[PDB]
């Protein structure tokens, strides 16, 4: 359910603090690890010799206990930012004495301030601490949704409150976080804790967070409304948000005094509970996609690899889709064999890429639903799989069945087909290279005949994810060029990220494809129109298929094929997250180029600024022929 | 040692308040060690401070004292780091001093406190960046003001105005407040922002005068009618931590910084004295009312110090 952290600036005895928070059911203890008010001298003569101790002792909890239920917190006085030179030099000394502190006791996590706009300098000292030694913990970045100025009572007489609506001032505090994150140089150690005011801004400044590292939700006490029987509860504003966060798997901190005082804290506790059980239920996807959120995978080539026996097994457990494929083929028969020819007329059914069988089984569970009459090749490379095969068409199939082992382009047919069927097409449809594959066995193809499918698209959209970003340049390696990371894509179920705008169409293939000269080749420009303030990161694949007619797959989110858990989407990155301003035009251009020997994207943002063009020559990323 | 009286009093000395009698009120928190909590002490002979054994009385607070003031005669009144404002009594033989009230209203450590001169009711601040006014009779908060955009440092009440009071917030702001009026509080200092504001004292005599100190230990005599800054002097080399003024007819500004120093100010802020004594943080200074002539400090290197002034 809920894991709920209790947020305190007041601890008299750790012991028994510890023990009150934990009886009240929270996982974990927010405090200050030296005492709030104990502002400390480094430089000057009497204050800096102070006798000791600095703070009460290690030897107060058990490790396990500062590992797992504490967050420490930076003294409010420290303000490595301030004018006052004086005071910079002392916060800098103090700043390092917490943080050096914090990973003595081994604290999971420590909680800084952006409580201004102005950090350079607590980046400065943050970024020396992540430098000084390799480490685990996080730091959190306690950020408000609505800054403090901008949330004030207006009653200052002479300093009225402008309730004049500012776009971008209105989200003066993603700002804060970008430029403090930006200087620390997207440290994976660097989070965001967004606190929650009573006062919500508008969904853009809410927006603004949706693909950024949120760690923690803060809920001061002060937003609960009160129920009828005095229960503290939230707006269903407040409450839309928390079931966003939830999605999120973030962890909530309830910070603040009891304001329900006819009941204990744990009634703040126990509504997030009560919000989290009945949170609108999940979709079978999102059962399915439970622990792939936001891993990133490398795109499967079975043309250039021998998939094994268990991605076959998951190829195979989506009922949905083959009932698809069962349902064209059912519909092509009919319209090929009219009811007088049934019995005369046995059509030639070639299955071009059948794996472990699931297109021939619904090839024949088509045929006898049509009564229409069916021979079959099952043509596959895969000699392990042809292993599978060979045993089902001894055992079951029978002699209907041809198992041909052999390559679609190189296969000398004993006879044209009246239907092919394949399923060739990865998350960006044409990037396992069905058109080649297709192209390749066209000429034993009926002049008459139909592919299944008929014909594929690729859709792309532009994408706001700080967090993936950070995945991708996490998976530099050791023997090639440092940024490849980035000239590749990537299979994976995109989970903390934004999408900019809707998806548009990149690439169509036909089949069969009647061009006198066929070139599989590509380029093409999108004009992703843009009506926020964001950061692009990359560009999210989808694609869609007519197997035939208005049987359709689609893992396009608009048009999506129901219960199709099979394939999630594709992302292209790029090395430099480009700034768009609202109201501009992200324009980006993709090609599709090839060799003998391989196949591969290139890709290049040209608007509102250029990037460099990604995986040149297909230096970084190919797919095999 | 007293009944109801701790062994031991915390080593950092939060707060010094001569009463009418020249009895001596003192806070204290612990701010190291396992336990961080606080005790308020009466020494009816204020030679004897800080000796325990020595005390008219003594308690112990659930958590440490940010800041501290008498209510009358037997009335203390409490900044706790709890986020309560707590009211302590004087025994009837002031033997044993005991809690009439602790309220938990603010979200953070309540830093700051000040009666307003109605005397049934007291202004609180807190790094919650709340301004709350208190009903002390019916024990309840009448008004709570989320004016400042930063932790509220200081207020204090007009000396005979029961609805004005001066706060300052590391925002930068010094606010004027009138609870008479719609929008209570009125923005004011001199034009120019300058360093942080950390110290307020309204002029005992002049109605519409008050002193303020900053983070750059530079203390500034203000006029609201002018609303412009009539004089400053850069009296300390550290923060201004507090601003205390003398009984005197002509009254003399004791200024205490973190520079651990003391320093007496004549009108014109010239220096008159300084002392050294302190080898710790300064936090309060409260002149006799027997003899004038006498300020006794506290600090956290746990030393009450009592000053003979010329
Ligand atoms: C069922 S997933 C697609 C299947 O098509 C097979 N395949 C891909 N390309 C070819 C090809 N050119 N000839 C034969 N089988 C192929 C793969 O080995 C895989 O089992």
């Amino acid at each position: 359910r809920v894991s709920s952290g209790r947020d305190l600036n007041c601890v008299p005895e750790i012991a028994d603090t510890l023990g009150a928070v934990a009886k009240q059911g929270f996982d974990f203890l927010c405090m200050p690890v030296f005492h709030p008010r104990f502002k400390r001298e480094f430089i000057q003569e009497p204050a800096k010799n102070r006798p000791g101790p600095q703070t009460r002792s290690d030897l107060l909890l058990s490790g396990r206990d500062w590992n797992t239920l504490i967050v420490g917190k930076l003294s409010p006085w420290i303000r490595p930012d301030s004018k006052v030179e004086k005071i910079r030099r002392n916060s800098e000394a103090a700043m390092l004495q917490e943080l050096n502190f914090g990973a003595y006791l081994g604290l999971p996590a420590f909680l800084l301030p952006l409580n201004q706009e102005d950090n350079t300098n607590l980046a400065r000292v943050l970024t020396n601490h992540i430098h000084t030694g390799h480490h685990s913990s996080m730091f959190w970045m306690r950020v408000p949704l609505v800054a403090p100025e901008d949330l004030r009572d207006d009653i200052i007489e002479n300093a009225p409150t402008t309730h004049t609506e500012e776009y971008s001032g209105e989200e003066k505090t993603w700002m804060w976080w970008h430029n403090f994150r930006t200087l620390c140089d997207y440290s994976k150690r660097i989070a965001v804790a967004l606190e929650i005011g009573a006062d919500l801004p508008s969904n853009h400044v809410i927006d603004r967070w949706l693909g950024e590292p949120i760690k923690a939700a803060i809920l001061p006490t002060s937003i609960f409304l009160t129920n009828k029987k005095g229960f503290p509860v939230l707006s269903k504003m407040h409450q839309r948000l928390i079931f966003r966060l939830l999605k999120l798997e973030v962890q909530f901190i309830i910070t603040g005094t009891n304001h329900h005082s006819e009941k204990e804290f744990c009634s703040y506790l126990q509504y997030l509970e009560y919000l989290s059980q009945n949170r609108p239920p999940p979709n079978a996807y999102e059962l399915f996609a439970k622990g792939y959120e936001d891993y990133l995978q490398s795109p499967l080539q079975p043309l250039m690899d021998n998939l094994e026996s268990q991605t076959y097994e998951v190829f195979e457990k989506d009922p949905i889709k083959y009932s698809q494929y069962q349902q064209a083929i059912y519909k092509c028969l009919l319209d090929r064999v009219p009811e007088e020819e049934k019995d005369t007329n046995v059509q030639v059914l070639m299955v071009l890429g059948a794996g472990r069988g699931p297109l021939v089984n619904a090839s024949l569970r088509a045929a006898k639903q049509a009564d229409r009459r069916i021979k079959l090749y099952a043509v596959e490379k895969n000699p392990n799989a042809v292993v599978t095969l060979e045993n089902w068409q001894f055992e079951e199939w029978g002699s209907q069945v041809t198992v041909v082992s052999s390559d679609m382009r190189e296969w000398v047919a004993p006879e044209k087909a009246d239907i092919i069927v394949s399923e060739l097409l990865g998350s960006f449809a044409d990037n396992e290279l069905s058109p080649e594959c297709l192209d390749g066995a066209q000429h034993f193809l009926k002049d008459d005949g139909v592919s299944i499918p008929g014909e594929y698209t690729s859709f792309l959209a532009p994408i706001s994810s700080s967090k993936l970003y950070n995945e991708v340049r996490a998976c530099r390696e050791k023997d090639r060029d440092p940024e490849a990371q980035f000239e590749m894509p990537y299979v994976v179920r995109l989970h903390n990220f934004h999408q900019l705008s809707a998806p548009q169409p990149c690439f169509t293939f036909s089949h069969p494809n009647r061009d006198p000269m066929i070139d599989n080749n590509r380029y093409c420009t999108l004009e992703f129109p843009v009506e926020v303030n964001t950061v692009l990161h990359g560009f999210a694949g989808y694609f869609e298929t007519v197997l035939y007619q208005d049987i359709t797959l689609s893992i396009r989110p608009e048009t999506h094929s129901p219960g199709m858990f099979s394939w999630f989407p594709i992302l292209f990155p790029i090395k430099q997250p480009i700034t768009v301003r609202e109201g501009q035009t992200i324009c980006v251009r993709f090609w599709r180029c090839s060799n003998s020997k391989k196949v591969w994207y290139e890709w290049a943002v040209t608007a509102p600024v250029c990037s460099a063009i990604h995986n040149p020559t297909g230096r970084s990323y190919t797919i095999g022929l | 040692l007293p009944p109801n009286a701790p062994a031991c009093m915390e080593r950092q000395l939060e707060a010094a308040r001569y009463r009418s009698d020249g009895a001596l009120l003192l806070g204290a928190s612990s701010l190291s060690g396992r336990c961080w909590a606080g005790s308020l002490w009466l020494f009816k002979d204020p030679c004897a401070a800080p000796n325990e054994g020595f005390c008219s009385a003594g308690v112990q607070t659930e958590a440490g004292v940010a800041d501290l003031t008498w209510v009358g005669e037997r009335g203390i009144l409490v900044a706790s780091d709890s986020g309560a404002v707590e009211l302590w009594e004087l025994d009837e033989n002031e033997t044993l001093i005991v809690s009439k009230f602790c309220k938990y209203e603010h979200d953070d450590i309540v830093s700051t406190v000040s009666v307003l001169s109605s005397g049934t009711q007291a202004v609180s601040g807190s790094k919650d960046i709340c301004i709350k006014v208190w009903d002390l009779a019916q024990q309840v908060v009448l008004s709570s003001y989320r004016a400042h955009a930063a932790q509220v440092t200081c207020v204090a009440a007009s000396p005979h105005k029961d609805s004005v009071f001066l706060s300052c917030s590391e925002d930068n702001r010094i606010l004027l407040w009138d609870t008479r009026c719609p929008k209570p509080a009125s923005q004011i200092g001199c034009s120019a922002p300058g360093y942080l504001p950390t110290s307020l004292a309204w002029h005992p005599q002049q109605s519409e005068v008050f002193v303020f100190g900053d983070e750059n230990g530079t203390v500034s005599l203000v006029d609201t009618k002018s609303t412009s800054c009539v004089l400053s002097s850069a009296v300390h080399s550290q923060c201004v931590t507090g601003l205390v003024f003398s009984p005197h007819s002509v009254p003399f500004l004791a200024s205490l910084s973190e520079d651990c120093s003391l320093a007496v100010l004549d009108s014109s802020l010239s220096e008159l004295f300084r002392s050294q004594a302190h080898r710790d943080f300064v936090r309060d200074a409260t002149w006799s009312p027997l003899n004038h002539s006498l300020l006794t400090t506290v600090g956290w290197d746990h030393q009450v110090v009592h000053h003979v002034v010329p």
